[PDB]
C-alpha cells in the first residue's frame, strides 16, 4: 500500500543542520506527475509548507527559507531527502513529507498522503531516558497509569498492554519541568473487579534514548510501610 | 505569496448544529483549495480537493464551495468525532499556503470528573524524589482548578497541569495535576490534599491520603 514515513534525529543543537528523509512505497517518483514535498508545525502552531520536489526534479522552496532548504530525491532507493541549515530553536517542530499524484490533472487530489511526522528538537541539551514508575490503583471503577519523569527530549509513546487496552487511557501531554526535562503520565480507567485477575502493562517507548521499559502496575499493599 | 485567512479561529458548537467555516485569498486562487481535517498529535486528513469535491470516503455530512478568492466548508450536521483543527490550503501557487485554522470544539452538555490522588511509588522514593498525582477524570467545560494542600497548607509555584485534547466519543477533558517535591520534603509532612472545584460540582471535591498510614 502507499506509505511515507519520516527519519531523522529527534534532537538538533542550534546553529547546526538539521537532514531528514522521507521513505516511501505504494508509489515510484520515477512516474509522471508524482511528487514529494515537506510540511513542518510547531508544537500548536498551524501548518507551513516548505519545499516540494518533481519526478523531473524540479525543485520549489518557500521563498522565506529557500537559503536553507535542500531538497533532493533517490527513486531508485524510494528516497526524498531534505536539508535545513543554521537550525533555530523556533525550528522546532513536527516535520511531515506527502506526495502529490496525477499533477494539475482531475485525478490530482492534492496532498492526500501524509506520513506520521517525526518531530525535531531545536536544542543543545542532551538526551536523556525517562524513568517510568507505578501509579497504584487502591467496587465501582478504579484508575491506574505509569508515571514517565525525567526525559529529554519528547516525544514518548505510551500504551498500554501492547495496544489491547485503548478504552479510557488518557496520556497527558508532557510538562517540561525546572529541571529542563519532560515528564508526563499516562492513565486508564478499568473497573475493579478485574484488578484481581487482569494484567496491566504501560509500554513506555522513548526513541530519542532507545528506552523501551514495560512495567505492570500492581496494586499496592499495606504490608511493608516504613 | 498568496494569503490564506481563516476564520473563525475557534468555535463552539453543539452536536447536530450546522457548522461554516471561512477562507479568504488575498488573490484569485480558482479552484485549487483543500480542506483538511487534523486531529492533535496526526497528519492532517484530506476533506475536500478542488474547493468542492469530496474526498472518496469523507461523510456526506462535509461540503465544500466557492472559487477565485472566497470559500467554505460546511458540516451540515456537526458530529462528536468531528473534533479537530480544520485548515485551507491553496495549490493554485508555489509556494503552496495554508489558513490559520479552525480550532472546532464539541459543545456538550456538564460532566463532572472522576477525581483520584496518587501517593508516590516507593520506586522513585528510593531514587529521591516524591510525585503526587491528582486525576481528573472525563468533565466538561474544559474550565476546572485544582488546589494542593499539605497539611492542609495551600501550595503554590510546586505543581504542573496538563490536559488532554477533546475526547472524540464523549466530547469530554481530563486533567493530570502533578505535584512534586523532594524526598526529604515528602516525609517533613503527612496530609496530601488536591481539591478540585468545577462546574458539574455542587461543592468542591477533595481527594488526599496520609503518609505512612496506609
Amino acid at each position: 500500500q502507499i506509505t511515507l514515513k519520516e527519519s531523522g534525529p529527534a534532537l538538533v543543537k542550534p546553529t547546526q543542520t538539521l537532514t531528514l528523509t522521507c521513505t516511501f512505497s505504494g508509489f515510484s517518483l520515477s512516474t509522471s506527475g508524482m511528487g514529494v514535498g515537506w510540511i513542518r508545525q510547531p508544537p500548536g502552531k498551524a501548518l507551513e509548507w516548505l519545499a516540494h520536489i518533481w519526478w523531473d526534479d524540479d525543485k520549489y522552496y518557500n521563498p522565506s527559507l529557500k537559503s536553507r532548504l535542500t531538497i533532493s530525491k533517490d527513486t531508485s532507493k524510494n528516497q526524498v531527502v531534505l536539508t535545513m541549515t543554521n537550525m533555530d530553536p523556533v525550528d522546532t517542530a513536527t516535520y511531515y513529507c506527502a506526495r502529490r499524484a496525477n499533477y494539475g490533472t482531475s485525478y490530482d487530489y492534492g496532498m492526500d498522503y501524509w506520513g506520521q511526522g517525526t518531530l525535531v528538537t531545536v536544542s543543545s541539551a542532551s538526551t536523556k531516558g525517562p524513568s517510568v514508575f507505578p501509579l497504584a490503583p487502591s467496587g465501582g471503577t478504579a484508575a491506574l497509569g505509569c508515571l514517565v519523569k525525567d526525559y529529554f527530549p519528547e516525544p514518548v509513546t505510551v500504551s498500554w498492554n501492547s495496544g489491547a487496552l485503548t478504552s479510557g487511557v488518557h496520556t497527558f501531554p508532557a510538562v517540561l519541568q525546572s529541571s529542563g526535562l519532560y515528564s508526563l503520565s499516562s492513565v486508564v480507567t478499568v473497573p475493579s473487579s478485574s484488578l484481581g485477575t487482569q494484567t496491566y502493562i504501560c509500554n513506555v517507548n522513548h526513541k530519542p534514548s532507545n528506552t523501551k521499559v514495560d512495567k505492570k502496575v500492581e496494586p499496592k499493599s499495606c504490608d511493608k510501610t516504613h | 505569496d498568496v494569503v490564506m485567512t481563516q476564520s473563525p479561529s475557534s468555535l463552539s458548537a453543539s452536536v447536530g448544529d450546522r457548522v461554516t467555516i471561512t477562507c479568504k485569498a488575498s488573490q484569485s486562487v480558482s479552484d485549487v483549495l483543500t480542506w483538511y481535517q487534523q486531529k492533535p498529535g496526526k497528519a492532517p486528513k484530506l476533506l475536500i480537493y478542488y474547493a468542492s469535491n469530496r474526498y472518496t470516503g469523507v461523510p456526506s455530512r462535509f461540503s465544500g464551495s466557492g472559487s477565485g478568492t472566497d470559500f467554505t466548508l460546511t458540516i451540515s450536521s456537526l458530529q462528536p468525532e468531528d473534533f479537530a483543527t480544520y485548515y485551507c490550503q491553496q495549490g493554485y501557487r508555489s509556494p503552496y499556503t495554508f489558513g490559520g485554522g479552525t480550532k472546532l470544539e464539541i459543545k456538550r452538555t456538564v460532566a463532572a470528573p472522576s477525581v483520584f490522588i496518587f501517593p508516590p511509588s516507593d520506586e522513585q522514593l528510593k531514587s529521591g524524589t516524591a510525585s503526587v498525582v491528582c486525576l481528573l477524570n472525563n468533565f466538561y467545560p474544559r474550565e476546572a482548578k485544582v488546589q494542593w494542600k499539605v497539611d492542609n497548607a495551600l501550595q503554590s509555584g510546586n505543581s504542573q497541569e496538563s490536559v488532554t485534547e477533546q475526547d472524540s466519543k464523549d466530547s469530554t477533558y481530563s486533567l493530570s495535576s502533578t505535584l512534586t517535591l523532594s524526598k526529604a520534603d515528602y516525609e517533613k509532612h503527612k496530609v496530601y490534599a488536591c481539591e478540585v472545584t468545577h462546574q458539574g460540582l455542587s461543592s468542591p471535591v477533595t481527594k488526599s491520603f496520609n503518609r505512612g498510614e496506609c
